[PDB]
Order: structure tokens, then C-alpha cells, then sequence
């Protein structure tokens, strides 16, 4: 009696595999170590490029050789490597110049922290930041922020934190990130028909609190 | 965020007006109850672990299938999640109770919870049930403490209920 | 909005933990104080108007040239505005007292203060005087803790403005 | 270490702002409460020993088999340890009362509790009883707020242990 | 789920490369071993029941007090559960042998083990005995590599539990 | 992830049962074929580069427009992406073949692919074609190796096909 | 972090003992002063902007060269930094004052400060000076407030001084 | 990383030569021992928990002060760390044992460990002691198994020792 | 360097876990295979030279124009280099066999292959032929698994080159 196939009889994996989030859910974390083999280096590099650029395809010409060398000497940590990629023509061309600032913020949020944006205020602090100071100062505020430091603070490639309960999460990340992720073959792409557009609808943000400012 | 005080303010602001004397008297009295309010919260926090433990036992006695192979609370990993969730909801409820306002609870905790549960395939109904089971146990403590000055806590008790219920409803 | 109560919740929430004794202690503080705070608010609310008149006025004494034609202080529209504004400051300081935190002040007034003021060429100085003059008057109608509270908040703005 | 005072500083510090009225209110709360807290500590400190004896004892009544040979409760070394431990918990509880925050408890007792206990096969249950028994005794020597405070902290551990 | 085969795929996949000789070598290993593994599973599967009875039983001998009224071991419901549980562990162990990896064990049993056990106050110790007793029995029906395999997995749980 | 073994387990789990003796005998047999299975994989991997190269040539001879200005495979950048896609698909197929299960292929590789292709404007039909072209060439090698002990690989060959086809279908 | 209370605890801990009754009486009395303590802090915070503004004016009247081209406070950008820094130091000092302990000040603020100043080429001497200038102005307010119950604050005033001085010293 | 095989290669590479026949015979022999090698590792991993548990008990019986207030293994938090560390070292040792090479152990684990311990105030001596305590217990299992084919493992046993000792030394 | 043994360690290490049964299975695979691998290496090592001559030669037949003056194949220096290179390929394939992983190949030969070849205008094609010709010869001296292994590695390069 206490052992009997339940009538639902869904597997453990089932719930993830049905959504297509099976790889990202408890994502694996890639760390660069104090002395690195030639393969660890090349894993880290592949993982960064895949996560920052959103599984969009980076050719052989697109790669940035210098940043990778500095990463090989030990002269920059992985966290610095991430900033160099993020502050780069190639990133800016894909997720910044073609989209709207509302679209970019949600992208960078996803790229540099696997979650989607928790609420409407997150858009206010990051849009005003951008008018006051550069793009660059904005990008820094992400890597500089404590949440980036607290998880994957140094020598760890950023990984999706969405799709798993994180402390101080808002509800309705889960759904929001599902709008952003959309499967292992999907990729956000500057160059698709109808351009680069926000998936996260603006009314669901307000659904989480909206204070004054 | 928001709470009882802040809220009343905001209202007042849109009228563009100083606070009504009547309105002050809401807050004035709200203050007076503070001490009661606090003890209420304290009681929950103090008994937290238990509240859950209890509720769970009852939940699983009722819906045997959850813990059967293929059910939603099986295997361990899932079970763990389910416990974790209960706790969270509780945590928020408490928060609200102190604030004297649902908001905090609605925004961080409830809003979009349903949809999550749907996508996962977790049965919303059962979740709701658990929340109630919790409710009852919790009130149990709020209402029957030791070493507190005896008096009437009903007002608070009911508000507590409401919070639990908003939870139950929105999840369900 | 930042009040005592909201903050402890926030902090508790971030760490992912229940409100324990630590925070309640803090809360308690807010509630005990309230009695004084509340009193102060009732006092400001009542004398509002009179405080406002006095302030606006003051400003002009302090900066005669404002009332000359071609200036900002000149022509009723502006005077009306000037009144309004100070009334807005007055209502919000009262809100803060009651809310038991700077919160109301911060987002409603302090946020974006600078840029607004820059784009419309409102000189902080003015407001300040208004406030000071007020502070002085309040320093009669109130006393003890009630007073102390009133000051705190009034100042908080002075500092934000400057 | 988490106490009321440290926290508000922390929060103030994070946002990069001066301590304003908001935080002081909170601080005030901590100080007002202290009088009760302090009292409670004096009471526990004095009866320490007696509480400890009683507790240790209790545990054995509750779990007779522990005292049998080949068990953990058996042989003086273990009994000594068992005593020590409970005494340490009491010392931290007294420390917390005085500090006015869970801080002391968190850092000494709680953090790493699980793994320690796992690796040495200490059953939380035991400790708990100890505490409960204590709580019961304390529920005589103290009264009103002093009592309430004592409880809070004692419980906080129960919850952490369980 | 972690099996030899899945892992090499994973590793290959991460680097973004075809399965080359390196990985196949590894795979081959898994397949060669299987013959022994499979044998072991057939043996456990058959004697399942008997192993279970024996284990449950053992536990009670080891911890008499459990069967006393007001305890956990007491009253059939609990006994039923206790049985169920041990059976689940065995099923996963058989699954692992066949799958050729700890995977099945990890995902069903191990992940979240601690917290479950904490919240329901299941003492790891118990399970352990069950396992040990089992291990001892298995140490008769099997021999050579088949045996070795069975052990590995059984232990793996002991370690996870402790 | 999943593979033949793991899968059978999972099935068994939902029934709540130890593995059927019958079911073991599926796996037992599966093991025996291993060696064949392996060589199959090895053959693909060994010839990878070529498989693609080949398929491409043929693909472009057929669908001239892809490589014309305005088509999908023009200019270079695009062409490169298309080669690369072909490789990825192949890579996965191989993986599956080893696992003895479609899953890996469906989840990592095919999942989302259609929609992507749509958004880009890439003509799904042509993609499918390419996959087939690959299929045939690949089988070619699997089935005609050198220095391997002679025997029957059909069973494997067909399963290979199926994988390719799942690909073709889901893309299309 | 640390503060007066926590500190005493820690000491006690290493001895391994409950707090001595004597030691409690330190804390007991410390509590009693709270109210005074608080007002002190309040006074600083209330006047913050001014404190600095003032100190700066005086600093620049004295060391004219700082503001000359080639000096350290020129151009604007640098000047800004210099103001910002002063403020920070102040902020911390206040924190300490409330805590009733130097630590917070030393660890968050002073630690590394000197070396920074050195590396930049900022003249540590002048920095120290500024800190003092601040000190005096600050005391000014602490000691001459409005609406406060009349009594003796000396004890607090001196402790305030010390904090400022630790600052001055470690920077210098 | 590195291991016995890779190592020999590397050496050979710098000479610029094919592997010496002599050198092959090292590796050839190494292969032969594999089975023994493996079981050794298996034994450690199987008993891991215990090994540590044991060693710890003994460590603390000896150096009572570590667990006294003011000592290094007090309070809980620290104790936890100390246990964790022991385990880690073990983990590595095992790794090495399989690889047939110290490297992995030295580079990931031992390198810098001493200095860390120093800075913290951890008494390196005691750490070293613990490592040995572990060593003996571990060997205990490696060397006395049940259901393994009886033969001579000495060669492996000694190599095991060495690893433990490198650890002990570098820490100390 | 990527070998079976190194990888499983790596994977184990990343997760932060002990080597469990899963990985050992894999290792075992590597060791069983070795016997064949090792044999193959002994065979290549011995016939090295002869293979090299034959290859170099082949290339020229395949691409006559190379030997003409003003070309790359022309003048002894180049021929010497060409020999050297193929010998380098030959020694490293042998290393891989013994190491039981592509590791050695990847790090020496493959990484940076493209750019080197581009900057010096070495046409991959050439190398390829060399290899192919080799493969053909090896296809006589070896047989069964030993052969299979040799191929795998030889190919691995073909694929990398192309
Ligand atoms: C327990 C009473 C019931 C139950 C719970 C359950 N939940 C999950 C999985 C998740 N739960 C959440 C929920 C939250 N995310 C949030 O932000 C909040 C508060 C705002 C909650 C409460 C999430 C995100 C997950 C998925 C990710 C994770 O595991 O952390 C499960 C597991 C289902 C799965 O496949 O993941 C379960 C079982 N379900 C029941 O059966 C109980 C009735
Ligand atoms: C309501 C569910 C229960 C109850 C409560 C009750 N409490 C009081 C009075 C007080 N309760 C507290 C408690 C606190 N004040 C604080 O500042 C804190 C945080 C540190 C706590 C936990 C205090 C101090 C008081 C005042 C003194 C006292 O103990 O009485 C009352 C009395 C009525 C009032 O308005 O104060 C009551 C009724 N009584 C019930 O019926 C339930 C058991
Ligand atoms: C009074 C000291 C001087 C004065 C005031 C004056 N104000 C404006 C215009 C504005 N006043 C404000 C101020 C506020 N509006 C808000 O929403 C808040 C926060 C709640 C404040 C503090 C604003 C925003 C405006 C700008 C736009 C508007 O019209 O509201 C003017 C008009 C200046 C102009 O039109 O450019 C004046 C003159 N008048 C005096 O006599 C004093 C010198
Ligand atoms: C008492 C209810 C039972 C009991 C307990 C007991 N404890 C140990 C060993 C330890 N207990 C602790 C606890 C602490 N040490 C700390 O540093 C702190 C924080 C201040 C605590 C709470 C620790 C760490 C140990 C491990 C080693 C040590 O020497 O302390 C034992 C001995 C078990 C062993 O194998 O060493 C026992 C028996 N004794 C009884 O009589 C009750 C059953
Ligand atoms: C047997 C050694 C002892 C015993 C155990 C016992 N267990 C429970 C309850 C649970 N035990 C588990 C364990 C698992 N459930 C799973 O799904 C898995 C993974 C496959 C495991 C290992 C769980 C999750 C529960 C809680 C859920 C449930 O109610 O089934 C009990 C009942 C606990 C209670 O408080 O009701 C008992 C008694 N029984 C004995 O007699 C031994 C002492
Ligand atoms: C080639 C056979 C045919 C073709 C393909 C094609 N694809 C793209 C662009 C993309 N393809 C993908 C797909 C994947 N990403 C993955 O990870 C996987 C496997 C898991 C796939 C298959 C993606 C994401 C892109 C976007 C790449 C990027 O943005 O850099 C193109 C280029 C189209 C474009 O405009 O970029 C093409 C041509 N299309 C054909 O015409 C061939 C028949
Ligand atoms: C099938 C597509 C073609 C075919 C295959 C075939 N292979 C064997 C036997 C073996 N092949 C291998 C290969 C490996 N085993 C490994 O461990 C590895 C990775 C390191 C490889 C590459 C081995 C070891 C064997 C056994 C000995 C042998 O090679 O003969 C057979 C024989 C059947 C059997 O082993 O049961 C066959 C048929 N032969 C063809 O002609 C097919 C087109
Ligand atoms: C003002 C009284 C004097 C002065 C200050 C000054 N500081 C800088 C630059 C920096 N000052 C600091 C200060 C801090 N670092 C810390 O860690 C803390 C405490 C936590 C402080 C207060 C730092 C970090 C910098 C460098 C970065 C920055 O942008 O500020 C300058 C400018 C230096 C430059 O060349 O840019 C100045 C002028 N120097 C004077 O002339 C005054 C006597
Ligand atoms: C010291 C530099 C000056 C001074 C101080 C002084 N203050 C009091 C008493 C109080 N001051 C406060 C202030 C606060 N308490 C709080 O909770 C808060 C935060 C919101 C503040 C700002 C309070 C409440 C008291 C108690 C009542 C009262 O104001 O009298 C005294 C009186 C002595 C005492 O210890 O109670 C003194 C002396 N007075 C001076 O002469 C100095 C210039
Ligand atoms: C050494 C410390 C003790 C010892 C070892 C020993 N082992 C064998 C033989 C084998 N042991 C294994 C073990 C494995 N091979 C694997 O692939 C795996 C992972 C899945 C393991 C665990 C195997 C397969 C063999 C061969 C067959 C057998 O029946 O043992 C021997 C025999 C000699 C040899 O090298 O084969 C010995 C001596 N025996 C002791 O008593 C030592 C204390
Ligand atoms: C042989 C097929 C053809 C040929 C060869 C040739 N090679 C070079 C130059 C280089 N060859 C290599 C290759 C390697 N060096 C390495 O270190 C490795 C990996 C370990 C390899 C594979 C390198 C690196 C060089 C460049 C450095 C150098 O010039 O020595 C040349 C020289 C070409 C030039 O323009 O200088 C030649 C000619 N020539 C023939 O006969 C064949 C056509």
C-alpha cells in the first residue's frame, strides 16, 4: 500500500525534461583553478563564450585573442575576463545597439546572472545608471554587484541561477526566465526576422511590487 | 515594499492632503496593539520548525500518493523541495503579519507561484491544502502561549488567518 | 519605502531567515518612539498654513531681488508655486514622522531632487531658508522628544538639499 | 556578529549613507529592551550549574539506554563531555541576551552544527531535551519580559538544532 | 543521471568534440564490467524480501527501545514504512548495478537525504545497520567480482548516509 | 541525461518494482552487441569531417539558390553557420548511437531548433534534406569498414537511420 | 563586525567563562548613557553636510596650493574625490561612535587608507589636517545642541575625539 | 593534470625521442598491477567516512586543547572546517593513488597550504599529526580486505604511504 | 593532458567528490585496452623511419610540382623539414597510444595547427596524404584490436588537419 505506483507516475527528471530546461536546471559550474591544464582553460573559455553571448554562434574571427592570453598568463581572473567580453564591440553589437534599453537590461541580466529581472525597480536603477554614466559603468555595476560576487565571485564562469529556488528570489522569476531561455537550441540573436525584441512583457513586472521610483 | 503605515500615507498622498485626524486614529490604535502583534510573530518564529513538521505529517497521511513512487513528493529530492516551499510560504506570512499588510507576501511570495507550480506539474490543490494545515497549527501556537499576559488576541489571529488564506487562494 | 519595519523584513528576507528576536527588538523601538513622533505630526499638521506663509515670506526678505520683475519670485504664478512646494515639503515630513522612517521623504522628494532643480533653475538655498525659518517656529510649539523628532526630519532635508 | 547595532550600521553602510533617524529608532529599541535582557542573564548565570545538572540528568531519564555499556551516555568521559556541551550552550545564550542579538549563538553554536553532529553521531534530540528541561526550570526563576527574552533565545536553538 | 556512458558523452559535449578513442575506451570498461554487475543484480533481486525481513529485524535487535510504545519503531504503520524504505534502497542499488553508475542512487536516494531525514527525525544510524546486515548476507550468495560490485554500491550509501 | 539502461530503470521505477527477469534479458543482450555498437560509432567519428564535406557539396549542387545572393547560405558568415549546424547535428546523432537512446539528441540538439530556424528564416525543408544526405554517407561508412571482423551490423544501421530521421522530422 | 557589547563577550569567551558580575556592570552603565550617546550621533548626522563644508573651506584657506594647478585638489575631478573622502571618514567615525567601539572604523575605513594615499601621491599630512578640522567643528555641534536636556556629555565628547584621532594618526 | 603515463611521455618529448624500451617496461608493469591498484583505491573510497571519523576521535583525545575554548578546533564552525580539511586531503591522496603520481596532490591541494594554516594560526604540527592518524587507518583497510583475491599489495601500500607523507611534510 | 585517467579525476574533482565505482569502471576500460595499444606502439616505433620515407615520398608523387624549383618541396632543407614534421606526427601518435588518450596529440600537434600552417603556407592536404599512406602500410604490420587502435589515432589527426 505504501509502496505502489502512484497514478500520476511522473519521473524525477520528468518536470524538467518537459520544459526543456534539463541542461540549465542545476547547471554545472566551471571554475578556473590556480594552475590550469590546456583543457581546463579551453573549457572555461567555451563556457564563458556560450553564456555571455547567449548560445549565439561566435566565429573564428569573432574570438578575442588578447583577453584569452591574459587569462592564460594568470594576469586576469575569470571575473575580469567576463568584463572584457561584456564590454566588447561584439557583445555591444549583438545585445545593445539594435535593441531597446529595456530589452538590453533583461538580456544582460540573463547573461551575467542566470535569472531574469526580479521587478520593475531593477529597470529603474539600471536605466538611470546608463544615462548618468556610460554603457561600461552600467555593465560594471552588474559584475561589481554583490550578487555576482556572492555566487561565481571569482574564477567561476557565470551559470544560470534561474529555474532553481534562490534566496530572496521574487516569485515569477521561474516563468520569466522560461521566456528568456526557450530551449538548448534557442539563442538570442540580433539577426532574426523582426529584429531584437523583449520577451518579458512589461505588465508582468508590475505584477511584482512597484514602489514610487 | 509596503506596510500598514506606509500604505495609509500613500493613499493620503494621492488626495494630496495631510493625514485626516480620523486616519491618524487608525495608526494610533495600531501602535497600541504592537505588543500583542509582536508576541504573535514571536510565537510563529519560535515554533517554526514544528509547525511545518506537523503540517507535513498530516499532509502525507491524507494524500498517501504524494509519497508513493511516481507521486510528486517522491523521491527524496522532490520531498525536500516540498518541505522547503512550505517553509518559505510560512516565512513570508510571518513577514506580512509584522508589517500589518499583505503586500510583501503577495509580491515576493505569491505572485507567479501558481504558474510555476503549473509548469512543474506540482498539483496546486495539494499545495493549498498544506498551507491550510500549516495555518491551523500556527494559530494553535499564536493563541495558546505561556508566560504572556492574558488578554484578547482574536483581532491579530484573524488577520493571520487572512494572510494564510490569500496564500491558499492564489496558489490554488 | 524605507521604514524601520520594512528594513528588518528586507534584511531578514535577503538572508532567507525568519524574523528572530534581533529584528523584533528593532521594531519595538519604532513603536515606542511613535507616540512622540505622532504628537509632533499633529502639531505641524495644525499650524501648517501659518508655517508656510511665514516661510515663503522669509525667503523674500532673505533674497529681496527675487520679487523684482524678470526674476523667479516675481508674479503670482511663481508665488503660488513657491507656496505649493513648501506645502509639499511640509506634507511628507509629517508623513515621515508617522511612518517612522525617512522613506516617504526619500522617494517623494529627495529622489531626483538635484536634476529637477537644475532643469528649472530652482536654487536649493531658497528651500533651505524656508525650512530653517520653519525649524525656528516649530522650536516653540513643540518640546522634548516630540521636538527632537521634528528636527531630525526637517534637517534630513536640509542635508539632502545642500 | 549580528546584533541590532551592528545590523543598522551594516545596512546604513551598504547604501553608503549616514545613520539617519530610521536606524537610531531601531537602536533605541535594543537599549530599552536591554534592562530586561540583562536581568535574565544575571538569573541564568547564577543558577547555571543547577540547570546543567538537571538537564544532563533529564536526558538520561528520557533515553535510559544511553547509560548502558557500549553506548554514548556510558562512561564518565562522555558524561563529562555531555555536561560541558550543555554548559557551552547556556554560556552562548547568556552572551546573546547581553549582546542583544542572536549573533553570538549563530557563530559559535549554529554554524557547522549539522556536520559536527553528523560526524560524531550526536543526536540533536538529546540537546533538545536538555534545552526543554532548562526552559521549564527558567520558567520559575523568571517572569514577564525577562522570561520572554530568555525563552526566545533558548527556542532559537531548539529550532536550529531541529 | 550519472552513468559511465552519460558522463563521457557529457564531457565530449562540453568540449564540443566528437567522441574519440579516449571516451570509447572508458565505455568499453563499463560494458566489460556489466557481466559481473548484472549477475549481482539477479542475485539481489531474487532474495530481495528475505534480505529486507532480515534487515528490518536486525535494526530492532540493535535498537530494542524502538519497538517500545511511544517510540518510532512502534505500531505497524511505522514498521511498514521502515520496510518500504529499506526496499527502496535495495531497488536503487540493483538499478545502479545495471545502469553501471551511481546515478540512480544519487538522484533518487542521496539528493536531499539529509533534510528529509532531519525533518522526520529518521536517524541515519538505523538505515546503516540495515545496509550492513544486508552486506553480510550478500557476502554469502555472491563471490568474486559480482560480490565486489555489490559491496561498492552498498557502501556508497553507507558513506552518503553517514 | 538518459540512455538505454537508465531508461529501462526509470520505467521499472514507476511500476515501483524490481526489474523483470525478461527485462534484464533485454539489457543482457544489449551488452553483448556493445562491441558492434562501438565500432559503429568509431566509424562515424573517424570519417566525420568527410561525411559533412560530402553532404554539403551535394546539398549545394541541388539547392543552388542557397548559395546565391539573397539565399540563406550566402554570404560566407551564413555558410559557415550552416556548416557547423550540420556538424552539431551529426555529433549528437553519434552520441545517441552510443547511448542507445534518442533522448540526448532530442533534448540538447533538436529541442528549440525548429523555432530558431523559423525566426532566422532558414528553410527547414532544406535543413532536413541535408540531414538525410548526411545519413546516407554516414551509413556508407558504418556499413563498409576495413579491418573489422566481418558480421551483421544491420540492427545498429537501422537504429542509426532512425536517429537521423527523428532529426529530419523535428527540424522539418 | 564588533561593538562594545560583542567585544566584552568575545573576551569572556576565550577565558571560557560566563560574564563576570563586575563586567556586566560596565555594560549596565553603558546602557544608561545610551540616550546621551544617541543624541551625540544624531547631532553629527544632522549637521553632516555643514561639518564638511566648513572643514573644507578652512582646509583650503590654509593650504592654498592644493587648489592651484599642479596641486592635489585640482582639478574639479580631484577636488570632488577629496570632498567625498572627508565625508566617508566622517560617516565611519559616526558609526564607531554609536557602536561604542573603534573597530568598525579601523577595519572598514582606516585599513589600507594610508597606503592608498601614498600610492596616489596624496599628501597624507594634509588629509590628517582635514580630519582634525572636521573633529573640532563636529564637537562644536555635539556640545552645543538645541532642545536637548541639559547635562554632561564630556565622556562621550572625549571618546568622539579619540575616534577622530585614531583616524588622523593612521592616515598620517 | 598529470599522471604516471603522461609524465613519462613528457620527459620523452623533451629528449625529442620515441619512448625508450626500458621506459615502456615501467608502464607495461604498471598496467599489470592495475587490478591491485584499483582495489586499493576502492578500499579507501569505500571506507572514507570511517577513516576520517576514526582519525578525528584519536586526534582530539590526544590534543584536548584544540577543542577547548581558545583552541583552534573550537567553536563548532572551526571544528567543521578542520574535519572538512582532513577529508579533502584524503580525497586528493586517493586521486594521486589512482593516477600513480603525486602531482595532482601537490598542485591542487598541498601547494600554499602551510602558509594558509600559518596565517590563520592553525597549528601546522597538529594538522600533520591528523594526516598520519588518517594514513594508518587507511592502510588498515587497503591491506586487510575481504573477498579480494589474496596476493601482495605492499608495492602499492608503500606508494600510498609516500603520498600521505608528502602531505604531512608540506603541511608541517 | 587528456587521458582516461586524468579525465575521471578531473570530473570527480570538479564535483568535489571521491572517486566512486562509476569512474573506476572507466579506468578499468583504459587498462584492459592498453595491452593492445602498447603492442601497436611497439610496432610503429620499430618501423618508424620506413613509414616516414614512404610517406614523404608519396606526397611528392601525389603533388609532382612540389619538387620543381621555386616551390616548397624543392631543395633539401625543405625535404629535411618535411621529413622531420612527419616524424613528429609519428612520434606523438605513439605517445597517445601509450598514454591511452588523445591528450598528447591535442597539445603538441592540434592546438595552433591552423595558424602555424596558415602563416607558413603549409597545405594541410600534404600532411594528410602522408598520414593516409602511413595508414595503408600500418594496415599490414598490425591486425585486430592493435590495428584498430592505431587507426583511430591516425584518423583523429586527419580529421584535425582537415
Ligand atoms: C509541497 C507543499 C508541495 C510541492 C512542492 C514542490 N515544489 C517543487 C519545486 C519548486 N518549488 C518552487 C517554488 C518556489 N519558487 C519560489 O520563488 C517560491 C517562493 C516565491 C517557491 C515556493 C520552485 C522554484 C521549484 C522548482 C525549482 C526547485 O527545485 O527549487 C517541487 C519539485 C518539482 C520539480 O520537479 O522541481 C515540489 C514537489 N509539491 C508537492 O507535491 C507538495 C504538495
Ligand atoms: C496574543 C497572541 C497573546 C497575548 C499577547 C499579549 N502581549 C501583551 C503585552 C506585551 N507583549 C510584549 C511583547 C513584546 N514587546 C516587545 O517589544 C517584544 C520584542 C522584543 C515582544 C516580544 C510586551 C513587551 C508587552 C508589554 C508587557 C506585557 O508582557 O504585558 C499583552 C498585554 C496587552 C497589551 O496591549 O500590552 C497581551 C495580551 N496575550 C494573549 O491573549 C495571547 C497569549
Ligand atoms: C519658492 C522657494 C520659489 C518658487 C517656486 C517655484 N517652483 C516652481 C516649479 C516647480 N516646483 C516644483 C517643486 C516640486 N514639485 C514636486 O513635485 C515636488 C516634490 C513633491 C517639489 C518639491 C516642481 C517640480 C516644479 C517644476 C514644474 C512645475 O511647474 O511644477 C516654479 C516655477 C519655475 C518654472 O516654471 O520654471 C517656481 C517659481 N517661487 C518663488 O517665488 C520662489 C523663488
Ligand atoms: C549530551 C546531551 C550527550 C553527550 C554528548 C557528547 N558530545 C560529544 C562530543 C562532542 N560534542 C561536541 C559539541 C560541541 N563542541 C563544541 O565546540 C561546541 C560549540 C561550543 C559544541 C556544542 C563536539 C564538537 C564534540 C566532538 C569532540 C569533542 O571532544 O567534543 C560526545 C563524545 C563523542 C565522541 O565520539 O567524541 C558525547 C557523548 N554525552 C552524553 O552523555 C549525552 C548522550
Ligand atoms: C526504518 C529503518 C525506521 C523507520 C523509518 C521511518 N521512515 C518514515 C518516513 C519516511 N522515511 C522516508 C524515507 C524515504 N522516503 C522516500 O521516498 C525515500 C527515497 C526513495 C526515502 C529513503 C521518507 C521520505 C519518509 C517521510 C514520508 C512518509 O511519511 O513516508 C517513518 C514515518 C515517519 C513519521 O513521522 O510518520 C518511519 C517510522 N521505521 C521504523 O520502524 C524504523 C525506526
Ligand atoms: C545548413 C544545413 C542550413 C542552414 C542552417 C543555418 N543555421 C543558422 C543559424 C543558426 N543555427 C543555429 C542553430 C543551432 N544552435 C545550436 O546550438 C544548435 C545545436 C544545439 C543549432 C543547430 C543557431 C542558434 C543559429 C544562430 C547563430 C548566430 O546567431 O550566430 C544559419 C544562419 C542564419 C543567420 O542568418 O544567422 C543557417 C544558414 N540554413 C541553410 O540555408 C542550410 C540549408
Ligand atoms: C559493424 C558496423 C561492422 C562490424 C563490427 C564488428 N566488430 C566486432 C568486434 C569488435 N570490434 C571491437 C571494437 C572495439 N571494442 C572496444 O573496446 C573499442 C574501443 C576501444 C572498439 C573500437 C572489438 C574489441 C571487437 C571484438 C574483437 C573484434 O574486433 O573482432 C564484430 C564481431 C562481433 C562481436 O564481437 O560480437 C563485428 C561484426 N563488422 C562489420 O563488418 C560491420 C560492418
Ligand atoms: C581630501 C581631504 C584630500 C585628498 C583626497 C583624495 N583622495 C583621492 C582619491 C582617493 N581617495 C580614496 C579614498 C579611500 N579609499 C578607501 O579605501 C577609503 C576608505 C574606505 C577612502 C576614503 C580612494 C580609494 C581614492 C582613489 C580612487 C578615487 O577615485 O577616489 C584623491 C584623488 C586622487 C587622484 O589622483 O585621482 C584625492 C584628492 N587629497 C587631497 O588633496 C586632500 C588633502
Ligand atoms: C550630549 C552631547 C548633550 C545632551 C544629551 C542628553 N540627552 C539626554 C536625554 C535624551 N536624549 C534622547 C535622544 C534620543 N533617544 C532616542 O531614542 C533617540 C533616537 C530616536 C534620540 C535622538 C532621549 C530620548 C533622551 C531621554 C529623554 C530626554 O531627552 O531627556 C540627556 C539627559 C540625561 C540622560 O542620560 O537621560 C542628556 C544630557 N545634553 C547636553 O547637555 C549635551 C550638549
Ligand atoms: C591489495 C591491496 C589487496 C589485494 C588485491 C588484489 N586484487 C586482485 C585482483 C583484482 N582486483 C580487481 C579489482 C578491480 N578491477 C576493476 O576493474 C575494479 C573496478 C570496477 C576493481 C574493484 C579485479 C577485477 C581483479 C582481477 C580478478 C580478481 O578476481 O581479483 C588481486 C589478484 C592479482 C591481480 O592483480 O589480479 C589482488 C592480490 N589482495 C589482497 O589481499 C591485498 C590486501
Ligand atoms: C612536408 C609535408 C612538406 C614540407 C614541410 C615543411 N615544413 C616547414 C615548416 C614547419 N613545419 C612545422 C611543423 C611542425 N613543427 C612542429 O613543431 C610541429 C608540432 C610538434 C609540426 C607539425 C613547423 C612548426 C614549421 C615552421 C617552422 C620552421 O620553418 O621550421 C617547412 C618550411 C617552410 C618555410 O617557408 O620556411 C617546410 C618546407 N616541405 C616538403 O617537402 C613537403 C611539401
Amino acid at each position: 500500500y505504501y509502496s505502489r505506483p502512484a497514478p500520476r507516475a511522473t519521473a524525477d527528471g520528468d518536470a524538467q525534461t518537459k520544459l526543456g530546461i534539463t541542461a540549465v536546471a542545476p547547471a554545472q559550474a566551471v571554475e578556473l583553478r590556480p594552475n590550469f591544464g590546456e583543457t581546463e582553460l579551453q573549457a572555461v573559455i567555451r563556457a564563458t563564450y556560450k553564456q555571455l553571448f547567449g548560445n549565439t554562434y561566435i566565429l573564428e574571427a569573432d574570438r578575442v585573442v588578447q583577453a584569452e592570453s591574459l587569462l592564460r598568463n594568470g594576469s586576469i581572473n575569470v571575473r575580469e575576463f567576463v568584463r572584457l567580453l561584456a564590454k566588447s564591440e561584439l557583445y555591444k553589437e549583438r545585445f545593445f545597439h539594435c535593441t531597446s534599453n529595456n530589452r538590453f537590461i533583461e538580456l544582460t541580466f540573463k547573461h551575467l546572472l542566470g535569472r531574469a529581472p526580479y521587478n520593475q525597480s531593477e529597470f529603474v536603477e539600471h536605466l538611470d545608471r546608463y544615462q548618468k554614466s556610460g554603457y561600461d559603468a552600467e555593465i560594471d555595476s552588474y559584475i561589481d554587484s554583490d550578487e555576482y560576487r556572492r555566487v561565481f565571485g571569482e574564477n567561476t564562469v557565470p551559470y544560470f541561477r534561474g529555474f532553481k529556488y534562490q534566496t530572496g528570489q521574487a516569485a515569477g522569476v521561474f516563468e520569466r526566465t522560461l521566456k528568456l531561455y526557450g530551449g538548448d537550441a534557442d539563442s538570442d540573436t540580433n539577426r532574426n526576422r523582426q529584429g531584437q525584441l523583449r520577451q518579458v512583457d512589461p505588465q508582468e513586472l508590475l505584477r511584482s511590487g512597484r514602489g514610487i521610483v | 515594499m509596503q506596510d500598514a503605515f506606509t500604505k495609509a500615507i500613500v493613499a493620503a498622498d494621492l488626495r494630496g492632503s495631510f493625514l485626516s485626524e480620523q486616519e491618524l486614529n487608525q495608526l494610533t490604535n495600531l501602535v497600541k496593539e504592537s505588543n500583542k502583534r509582536l508576541d504573535a510573530v514571536n510565537a510563529i518564529t519560535g515554533n517554526a520548525a514544528e509547525i511545518i513538521s506537523d503540517a507535513a505529517h498530516k499532509l502525507f497521511a491524507e494524500q498517501t500518493d504524494l509519497i508513493r513512487p511516481g507521486g510528486n513528493a517522491y523521491p527524496n529530492r522532490r520531498m525536500a523541495a516540498c518541505l522547503r516551499d512550505m517553509e518559505i510560504i510560512l516565512r513570508y506570512v510571518s513577514y506580512a503579519l509584522l508589517a500589518g499588510d499583505a503586500s510583501v507576501l503577495e509580491d515576493r511570495c505569491l505572485n507567479g507561484l501558481k504558474e510555476t507550480y503549473v509548469a512543474l506539474g506540482t498539483p496546486t490543490r495539494s499545495v493549498a491544502r498544506a498551507v491550510q494545515l500549516m495555518k491551523e497549527t500556527a494559530i494553535g501556537y499564536v493563541n495558546s502561549p505561556s508566560g504572556v499576559t492574558r488578554g484578547d488576541c482574536s483581532a491579530l489571529v484573524n488577520e493571520a488567518a487572512t494572510y494564510f488564506d490569500k496564500a491558499a487562494a492564489s496558489i490554488a | 519605502m524605507k521604514t524601520v519595519i520594512t528594513e528588518v523584513i528586507a534584511s531578514a528576507d535577503s538572508q532567507g531567515r525568519f524574523l528572530n528576536n534581533t529584528e523584533l527588538q528593532a521594531a519595538n523601538g519604532r513603536f515606542q518612539r511613535a507616540t512622540a513622533s505622532m504628537e509632533a505630526a499633529r502639531a505641524l499638521t495644525s499650524n501648517a498654513d501659518s508655517l508656510v506663509k511665514g516661510a515663503v515670506q522669509e525667503v523674500y526678505n532673505k533674497f529681496p531681488y527675487l520679487t523684482q520683475p524678470g526674476q523667479m519670485g516675481y508674479g503670482d504664478t511663481n508665488q503660488a508655486k513657491c507656496a505649493r512646494d513648501i506645502s509639499h515639503y511640509l506634507r511628507f515630513i509629517t508623513y515621515s514622522l508617522v511612518a517612522g522612517g525617512t522613506g516617504p521623504l526619500d522617494d517623494y522628494i529627495v529622489a531626483g531632487l538635484r536634476e529637477v532643480n537644475r532643469t528649472f533653475n530652482l536654487s536649493p538655498s531658497w528651500y533651505i531658508e524656508a525650512l530653517k525659518h520653519i525649524k525656528g517656529k516649530v522650536g516653540s510649539q513643540l518640546s522634548g522628544q516630540p521636538l527632537t523628532e521634528a528636527n531630525a526630519y526637517i534637517d534630513y532635508c536640509i542635508n539632502a538639499l545642500s
